[PDB]
RNA sequence: ACAGGAUAACCGCUGAAAGCAUCUAAGCGGGAAACCUCUUCCAAGACCAGGCUUCUCACCCUCUAGGAGGGAUAAGGCCCCC
RNA sequence: AUGGUUUGGCACCUCGAUGUCGGCUCGUCGCAUCCUGGGGCUGGAGCAGGUCCCAAGGGUUGGGCUGUUCGCCCAUUAAAGCGGCACGCGAGCUGGGUUUAGAACGUCGUGAGACAGUUCGGUCUCUAUCCGCCGCGCGCGUCAGAAGCUUGAGGAAACCUGUC
RNA sequence: GGGGAUAAGCUCCGUGCGUCGAGAGGGAAACAGCCCAGAUCGCCGGCUAAGGCCCCUAAGCGUGUGCUAAGUGGAAAAGGAUGUGCAGUCGCGAAGACAACACUGGUCAAGUGA
């Protein structure tokens, strides 16, 4: 499995070669490099570490900078793991090495993660889908409240009720990438994905497809 | 009056306890009495001053008829439908200390000093233990024949 | 309990041999000499041993 | 009970290892590993067998004792001179014939059917319509051949599909 | 979703008690949208309060020198501000 | 023989108050399974059924008439499941029905009046203390003070299906 | 004992019957009416009742002889059923019994049937 660090640009449209329209969400797949590796033998999983993003030197504090300075490379402002199957897979990378977006092929199935929009304290009806009540025919101020909650008298868990909304990590699958402009470090993926435009998302290979 | 311990009369011991083909409530009450400290003439029901009990070999232990898979552990997360159930046989495949701590645990009492004593047992599916340190003096479970 | 059977004997076996020996302590001093001084208990409990008979399971 | 008081017997030629209750074998056909049950011990009779000695009367293991003497039996004719099961299709259009290790049949289903080897069988087709599996293995060759018995369902009407001599 | 594991009804293999037989009491296999994994998410207040690292890694005063109390700092954080 | 889902019987519980039917909104559980899944015998040729075991993961439509539940009907559908939970849910809604006072018809009564007969009309109150639940913080703890990146015990969500 | 469907935690009578009412204490997990036992007060003394003695929980992972494989113990019927222990019978049988290869003959080798 594949995977990159990159940034949500915009979505805009494009025409493959039977004519038909294909909307496409803009990813800066920008260059990452690889600060740490996780070893079975000293983490107990493996996993790859990757720092994204152009930062300051005089914005990182000690810690990070400490830890960047024993990696050999120099600040980033984000960073993130990437979660392999074995040792196998992961001697693959060594510290310092530089992946860019070329690392998708054209027509290849990814999975993109982000963190929603966010929507506020929502009500039932928005975060929920719940039908409202009626309009008219009498109802008396519900237009949009839950209604009943429903032998304890105890109102169990997981009740589908108002609360705050957005704001969570969220992964879809199966997106299939247009081209892989490798002049810009520019994935065109076909379809939305997920967060507002300039964004933290993470392109992995597709798990299932 | 009765005698009663103060502030540095505890003294403690440990124990280790070979759990390879060894009946599980025998065991699970013998190092509850370990635990307790019942086996001490300054036994006092206030006072946690029991012993400190290794238990190696966790995954050989012995449970007689069929309760191998026949016997449930169950827990309830507390949303509707959350009840989950796991025979001792895949509960001693995946987390083979598990049924030895439950077994011990439901066997002590129930109050806060319960749950004191509860950080005096150390149990282990291995053969051995990281607890050489402290020089664990092996325990065999007799009875007094009366 | 716990001193007796520190001495290899039970509670029940141990206090049908104190009756039998006819020592009159009771289980407050009894308590207090299996805390205070085990030599004394340890004693007590030779002479209720011998105080008992040979197969108690006996009819 | 019966059948497990008479020792049975061992052939000069092919070696019997005897390790507590872990017995293994060594014939010309291969090699098997037996596990007897615990309330019953196995001693390798100097005259060339094998003793089934029982020394409980209880139903465990007065059940358990001719059950071990008859799996002691069948694993020492199968690591002397193995395990034969013949086969073969009634019917028409139904072909079957052997490709390497693997066997292949077109019982008339519209993709073909393979059908893998495991190690200690294989597979002889010296016709379409009859052939054959052998192993050292009773066990296994009895499970093999009922799999592939089970290619076609039951045809109470004509008969058509897979049975045995 | 795919794939794996253990299974239900069920189909079986190898066979005793019960000289035969018996999918069975010893065993070994197949077998479902149910179960365990697998997918997505939360999750160390998981009191067994985890792990891999990186940074600071030091200066006073008081009571009585046993411990405590107070002050000033580092890495860092917060408030004020946009 | 089961069950307390139907009418019952008792009057143990409340008359210094326990809302009475349907409908809406939102559930949760059982399996005695309507579809989808695995089966078996067929008085099963195939198709398709009949009947029966396992199986509760998901799903289970929109309208006409009636206050209705129930029910009949109209179109579909893979299917249009049966039940428990104060015959779930009015400090969540409705007030069409029932159940005050107005008025009329039929019948009973000399009459005032009456009818588990009909007909038209007819105030549904409340600023959430505690538990519960959905979200969000402050404090402290995790044996010096901090900061990045994380493992995951343990939970939650999702699970449908047709035609060609 | 009557009424009711010998159903009710139904209802109505009899009882030198009991308890609660008006009764604490111990036991039955909790438990007015069941079991033990009637509290004058104090004791950091002893023996017992009912009930109990692996741990929770005081006292036995007591001793001896047997039984149970169902977690029966730790809920229930008509009925069904090659489970098993004991005892009692009968049928057949070394003239070779049963099985195996309706009733008869040969191999075989002790029990085989209800």
């Amino acid at each position: 499995r594949k995977g990159i660090l990159g940034t949500k640009l915009g979505m805009t449209q494009v025409f493959d070669e039977n004519n038909k329209v294909v909307p496409v969400t803009v990813v800066k797949a920008g260059p990452n490099v690889v600060t740490r590796i996780r070893t079975t033998e000293r983490d107990g999983y493996s996993a790859v570490q990757l720092a994204y993003g152009e930062i300051s030197p005089r914005k990182v504090i000690k810690p990070v900078a400490g830890q960047f300075a024993a990696a050999g490379v120099n600040p980033r402002r984000h960073v993130a793991e990437l979660r392999l199957d074995d040792e196998a897979a992961v001697a693959e990378y060594e510290v310092g090495q530089e992946l860019t977006a070329e690392i998708f092929s054209d027509g290849a199935y990814v999975d993109v993660t982000g963190t929603s929009k966010g929507k506020g304290f929502a009500g039932t009806m928005k975060r929920h889908g719940f039908r409202g009540q009626g309009a008219a025919h009498g109802a008396q101020a519900v237009h949009r409240r839950p209604g009943s909650i429903g032998t304890p008298g105890r109102v169990f868990k997981g009740t589908r009720m108002s609360g705050r909304m957005g704001n969570d990590r969220v992964t879809t699958q199966n997106l299939k990438v247009h081209k892989v402009d490798a002049e810009n470090g520019v994935l065109l993926i076909k379809g939305a994905i997920p967060g507002r435009n300039g964004g933290l998302v993470v392109v992995r290979s597709a798990i299932k497809r | 009056p009765t005698y009663t311990p103060k502030a540095g009369d505890t003294t403690r011991s440990w124990y280790v306890i070979d759990a390879s083909d060894v009946v599980l409530g025998r065991l699970a009450s013998a190092a509850a009495t370990l635990l307790r400290g019942k086996h001490k003439p300054t036994f006092t029901p206030n006072v946690d001053g029991g012993d400190f009990v290794i238990v190696i070999n966790a995954d050989k232990i012995a449970v007689s008829g069929d309760k191998l898979t026949k016997k449930f552990a169950y827990r309830h997360s507390g949303y509707p439908g959350g009840l989950r159930k796991r025979t001792i046989g895949e509960l001693l495949e995946k987390h083979p200390t598990r049924v030895v701590e439950n077994a011990i645990i439901g066997m002590l009492p129930h109050n806060k000093l319960g749950r004191q004593i509860q950080k005096k047992l150390k149990v282990y599916a291995g053969p051995d233990h990281p607890h050489a340190a402290q020089q664990p003096i092996p325990f065999e479970i007799k009875q007094v024949a009366q | 309990n716990a001193a007796a059977r520190a001495n290899d004997i039970t509670y029940n076996r141990l206090i049908q041999g104190l009756k039998a020996a006819g020592v009159e302590v009771d289980r407050k001093n009894l308590a207090e000499l299996a805390v205070s001084d085990p030599a004394a208990f340890t004693a007590l409990v030779d002479v209720a041993r011998a105080a008992l008979p040979e197969d108690v399971n006996a009819p | 009970s019966r059948i497990g008081k008479q020792p049975v017997p061992v052939p000069s030629g092919v070696d019997v290892t005897i390790n507590g209750q872990n017995l293994s074998v060594k014939g010309p056909k291969g090699t098997l590993t037996l596990d007897v049950a615990e309330p019953i011990s196995v001693s390798r009779a100097e005259d060339g067998a094998i003793v089934v000695t029982r020394p409980d009367d209880e139903r465990r293991s007065r059940s358990l004792h001719g059950l071990s003497r008859t799996l002691i039996a069948n694993l020492v004719t199968g690591v002397t001179e193995g395990y034969t099961q013949k086969m073969e299709i009634f019917g028409v259009g139904y072909r079957v014939q052997l490709k390497g290790q693997n066997l292949e049949f077109a019982l008339g289903y519209s993709h073909p059917v393979l059908i893998e080897a495991p190690e200690g069988i294989t597979f002889a087709v010296e016709s379409p319509t009859k052939f054959s599996v052998s192993g050292i293995d009773k066990q296994k060759v009895g499970q093999i051949s009922a799999v592939i018995r089970r290619l076609r369902r039951p045809d109470p009407y004509k008969g058509k599909g897979v049975r045995y001599e």
